[PDB]
């Protein structure tokens, strides 16, 4: 398990997907020109996981940048690391989906998917032992949602024995008050349930609430939000990019984090919360489990934890981490299910991220994630009951049955979390 | 039958055509198969000036479709603050209830139209009206953890 | 003599095997490049150490051993470490993709890719034996390769070597130094599928070793290097009977003869003493009575259970160092009277004794102090069933919900196999109750 094929689709995906490379290239000592100018061997031991090494000591990210709107390729290139990506992988259409999922999934996107798959095969052939596929995108739009899920499905067909992992941004009226996004999220959650093995839930509602009430920013931008997203994506990919005591890969993550196939929606968190531009161990373990620190606006104390993986970064007594983590499971024993023994797993990393000296990233499989899907489903029910703007979908090829089926599958998911939330051992 | 032509014209936002059809006698209060009137479709698609000209020409501002949706309901759901205001100034029932027990306030809360939420409260929206499941606007706010909405409804 | 081949499977089996062969080199006087100055017969040998070390024409002494892992990283450390020039490089076998802590992968999907090469490489070592006794098998319980590939391999060898005995050293998992949440599943399926294909299995409970490393060695947070050094010293004392002169447990047949009255209850409990930190270099040298009486302290056991609440069906004593046979008698003669140590009604109430007069070896850089005498007690007590019950309930907590099961069925395995294995463990729990726990 070494190689990963990272893809970023649509406006949102490319935005967080570009921030992802900017933060990890800095971590691994790679500059905007692809040259390595670090001072540690720990940065290159697993550098091939996300980078394809070239001639002249060059490191090209294994990254495929996709979108239907040709403007997104312009904003990525004008960034600091905007020319490190291989030009051959840039695939950009001419007509954006205009927040329409059906255009992404069935018409405009579907005419361009073969151009992306051709690129995927090229990168996958250069893999000595490919692990699987990674994707960053939004659910409330047209391209990252509609085209992103089509791509997830087609790649699934040509590489069924690899693992698919996504970073998926959940819509919120507090950041985008557009009424078609409940349709697009629900249609997208329907696809992610069947086609992916593990999905990180990064909710714009939670990101807004963090930026506005915790960081005190009266008008957050896509910079304040993505500052939180890129840091989270640094955390949950640490033990994939650095040696560590475990040989953690996407499958060892899946097998030990996913007890039932459909419950693969994780709730990531990060400590300490901090704003761009501008900590003891018991504080880190405390803040990491606080509702204020979750990247999905669900209160974990309303549900139970099925599984948790928590990673620390920096210099600290690994023995103290063990004692504090055992302490959290003793004083919060009513928030961890009792029928999965040793369901919390910890790892410590030497190299912290930027600015900060301590770091603590949380990965949870919590039954409280239903509150997110309930919130979206309530907004979807209101829109769909009045058939508002429904003709913008059936006019592209969809039928009304695809709305009811994605709606039927979504509310089943809520019942499943509640079921195991009430399951006991006895 | 020009009523079938007015319905499509209001939906599309063609101001001059709506004036043409009304001058030639078109039924301003015609309905499509689902009981929607031209005022319904103008409000749903945010064509404000079509809404305005229709009100000054006899349109029924409290016309309900086959699901009980008034033009105010559809405007609040989609989130059109100005049209919400224009409807209220032209005799709209602020606490009208569709076939799902929803008032307009129910719909503005569910979608996060916190600006329109404040408007309805000032113009008489009842914070105690329950939907079919028995949830007031505030009941909705506490369930989905919307503290911004909760603050606006407590005052 | 009669040769022994040791097979090391997965990370835990490889990392223990590396440390065990290091200690074997020191105890026998074998240098890291294979030379053995005291071996007066070049290019051959009928000595007792030839059960573990073949010899080449240039005086090299090569372990009878195979190392197998589905990922390369752990064995790549052995290919380039200190004792790199020691092993048959063709008997160091690695794939590319590990079993993801999944028994089904190790046994069905991925393990299929390499099970044939592993046997042919085993066959080349067998081709060099005059009278092979059988196999030693080192593997984790909780890992995917340590479980799934082990049982597939034990199935194969039981077809190809029907007349050769099999002895396992298997690492029982503990949450302190654990890897996967699914390790209870892996341990139950490996026990079922291998039970009929192993003659005697020595379990090593990581929880027991971790605590001894913290208590008796004052190590705050032990690493796997700390655990595996203590394990190897215990493994050394259990296998010394095969490699040196001796009268007790002289071959793999006698391990079965002495320790296993009924074939399914073949899980001996090892106890070892003394364990003293290297920082106490000037420790007083304990007496035979003290270290022998220490064989009945539950603290010093390699599997955490309470033999007070059990019955003995076998009890062998293995001493190393300054040990007078009369002193063993007086130490034991007290144990038969003063202490409550119950044997089953059908076993001859007796302690079998073996004495090797050289003291144990310590590895440079280790954690253990030099001692003048030590003792490894191999017994068979019904109390180890407690360890099976502890593992069987952790299985039950998850299996009632069918948690993680799709991971196995999606990798070539039938859902029912879970049920057949769990009933096999219920039958074994009944096996020990019937005998008398
Ligand atoms: N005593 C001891 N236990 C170990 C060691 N390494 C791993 N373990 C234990 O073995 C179990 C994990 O199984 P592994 O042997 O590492 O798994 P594997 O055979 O490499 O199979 P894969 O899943 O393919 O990696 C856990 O319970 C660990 O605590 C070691 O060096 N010493
Ligand atoms: N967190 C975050 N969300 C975004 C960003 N850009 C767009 N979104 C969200 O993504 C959804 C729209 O999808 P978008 O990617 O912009 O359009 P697409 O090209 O069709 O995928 C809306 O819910 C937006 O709020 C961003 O930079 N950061
Ligand atoms: C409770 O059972 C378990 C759950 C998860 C397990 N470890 N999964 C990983 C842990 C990681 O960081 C801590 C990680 O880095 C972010 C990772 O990268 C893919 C995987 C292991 C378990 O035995
Ligand atoms: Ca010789
Ligand atoms: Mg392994």
């Amino acid at each position: 398990m070494r190689e990963i094929v990272h893809i970023q689709a649509g406006q949102c995906g490319n935005q967080i997907g570009a921030k992802f490379w900017e933060v990890i290239s800095d971590e691994h000592g790679i500059d905007p020109t692809g040259s390595y100018h670090g001072d540690s061997d720990l940065q290159l031991e697993r550098i091939n996981v996300y980078y394809n090494e070239a001639t002249g000591n060059k490191y090209v990210p294994r990254a495929i940048l996709v979108d239907l709107e040709p403007g997104t390729m312009d904003s990525v290139r004008s960034g600091p690391f905007g020319q490190i990506f291989r030009p051959d992988n840039f695939v950009f259409g001419q007509s954006g989906a205009g927040n329409n999922w059906a255009k992404g999934h069935y018409t405009e996107g579907a005419e361009l998917v073969d151009s992306v798959l051709d690129v995927v095969r090229k990168e996958s052939e250069s893999c000595d032992c490919l692990q699987g596929f990674q994707l960053t995108h939004s659910l409330g739009g047209g391209t990252g949602s509609g085209m992103g899920t089509l791509l997830i499905s087609k790649i699934r067909e040509e590489y069924p024995d690899r693992i698919m992992n996504t970073f998926s941004v959940m819509p919120s009226p507090k950041v985008s008050d557009t009424v078609v996004e409940p349709y697009n999220a629900t249609l997208s959650v329907h696809q992610l349930v069947e086609n992916t093995d593990e999905t990180y839930c990064i909710d714009n509602e939670a990101l807004y609430d963090i930026c506005f009430r915790t960081l005190k920013l009266t008008t957050p931008t896509y910079g304040d939000l993505n500052h939180l997203v890129s840091a989270t994506m640094s955390g949950v990919t640490t033990c994939l990019r650095f040696p560590g005591q475990l040989n953690a890969d996407l499958r060892k993550l899946a097998v030990n984090m996913v007890p039932f196939p459909r419950l693969h929606f994780f709730m990531p968190g990060f400590a300490p919360l901090t704003s761009r531009g501008s900590l003891t161990v018991p504080e880190l373990t405390q803040q990491m489990f606080d509702s204020k620190n979750m990247m999905a606006a669900c209160d974990p104390r309303h549900g139970r934890y099925l599984t948790v993986a928590a990673i620390f970064r920096g210099r600290m007594s690994m023995k103290e981490v063990d004692e504090q983590m055992l302490n959290v499971q003793n004083k919060n024993s009513s928030y961890f299910v009792e029928w999965i023994p040793n369901n919390v797993k910890t790892a410590v990393c030497d190299i912290p991220p930027r600015g900060l000296k301590m770091s603590a990233t949380f990965i949870g499989n919590s039954t409280a994630i239903q509150e997110l899907f309930k919130r979206i489903s309530e907004q979807f029910t209101a829109m769909f009951r009045r058939k508002a703007f429904l003709h913008w979908y059936t006019g592209e090829g969809m039928d009304e049955m695809e709305f009811t089926e994605a709606e039927s599958n979504m509310n089943d998911l809520v019942s499943e979390y509640q079921q195991y939330q009430d399951a006991t051992a006895d | 039958d020009l009523g079938k032509k007015l319905l499509e014209a209001a939906r599309a936002g063609q101001d001059d055509e709506v004036r043409i059809l009304m001058a030639n006698g078109a039924d301003v209060n015609a309905t499509d198969a689902s009981g929607l009137t031209p005022l319904h479709l103008a409000a749903t698609y945010g064509h404000l000036e079509i809404v305005e000209v229709l009100l000054k020409h006899g349109a029924d501002v409290n016309a309900i479709d086959i699901m009980g949706s008034t033009p105010l309901h559809l405007a609040a759901l989609i989130g059109h603050l100005e049209i919400v205001e224009v409807l209220l100034k032209h005799g709209a029932d602020v606490n009208a209830v569709d076939t799902w027990g929803d008032t307009p306030l129910h719909l503005a809360a569910i979608m996060g139209h916190l600006e329109i939420v404040e408007v309805l409260l000032k113009h008489g929206a009842d914070v105690n009206a329950q939907d079919k499941f028995g949830k007031t606007a505030f009941d909705i706010s506490i369930d989905n953890g919307n503290e911004d909405l909760a603050e606006i409804l407590q005052k | 003599m009669r040769e022994c081949i040791s097979i090391h499977v997965g990370q835990a089996g490889v990392q223990i095997g590396n440390a065990c062969w290091e200690l074997y080199c020191l105890e026998h006087g074998i240098q890291p490049d294979g030379q053995m100055p005291s071996d007066k017969t070049i290019g051959g040998g009928d000595d007792s150490f030839n059960t573990f070390f073949s010899e080449t024409g240039a005086g090299k002494h090569v372990p009878r051993a195979v190392f197998v892992d589905l990922e390369p990283t752990v064995i790549d450390e052995v290919r380039t470490g200190t004792y790199r020039q020691l092993f048959h490089p063709e008997q160091l076998i690695t794939g590319k993709e590990d079993a993801a802590n999944n028994y089904a992968r190790g046994h069905y999907t991925i393990g299929k890719e390499i099970i044939d090469l592993v046997l042919d490489r085993i066959r080349k070592l067998a081709d060099q034996c005059t009278g092979l006794q059988g196999f030693l098998v080192f593997h984790s319980f909780g890992g995917g390769t340590g479980s799934g590939f082990t049982s597939l391999l034990m199935e194969r060898l039981s077809v190809d070597y029907g007349k050769k005995s099999k002895l396992e050293f298997s690492i029982y998992p503990a949450p302190q130094v654990s890897t996967a949440v699914v390790e209870p599943y892996n341990s139950i399926l490996t026990t079922h599928t291998t039970l009929e294909h192993s003659d005697c299995a020595f379990m090593v409970d990581n929880e027991a070793i971790y605590d001894i490393c913290r208590r008796n060695l004052d190590i705050e947070r032990p690493t796997y290097t700390n655990l595996n050094r203590l394990i190897s010293q215990i493994v050394s004392s259990i296998t010394a009977s095969l490699r040196f002169d001796g009268a007790l447990n002289v071959d793999l047949t006698e391990f079965q003869t002495n320790l296993v009255p009924y074939p399914r209850i073949h899980f001996p409990l090892a106890t070892y003493a003394p364990v003293i930190s290297a920082e106490k270099a000037y420790h007083e040298q304990l007496s035979v009575a003290e270290i022998t009486n220490a064989c009945f302290e539950p603290a010093n056991q390699m599997v955490k259970c309470d033999p007070r609440h059990g019955k003995y069906m076998a009890c062998c004593l293995l001493y190393r160092g300054d040990v007078v046979p009369k002193d063993v008698n007086a130490a034991i003669a007290t144990i038969k009277t003063k202490r409550s140590i119950q044997f089953v009604d059908w076993c001859p109430t007796g302690f079998k004794v073996g004495i090797n007069y050289q003291p144990p070896t310590v590895v440079p850089g280790g954690d253990l102090a030099k001692v003048q005498r030590a003792v490894c007690m191999l017994s068979n007590t019904t109390a180890i069933a407690e360890a099976w019950a502890r593992l069987d309930h952790k299985f039950d907590l998850m299996y009632a919900k069918r948690a993680f099961v799709h991971w196995y069925v999606g990798e070539g395995m039938e859902e029912g196999e879970f049920s057949e294995a769990r009933e096999d463990m219920a039958a074994l729990e009944k096996d020990y109750e019937e005998v008398g726990v």
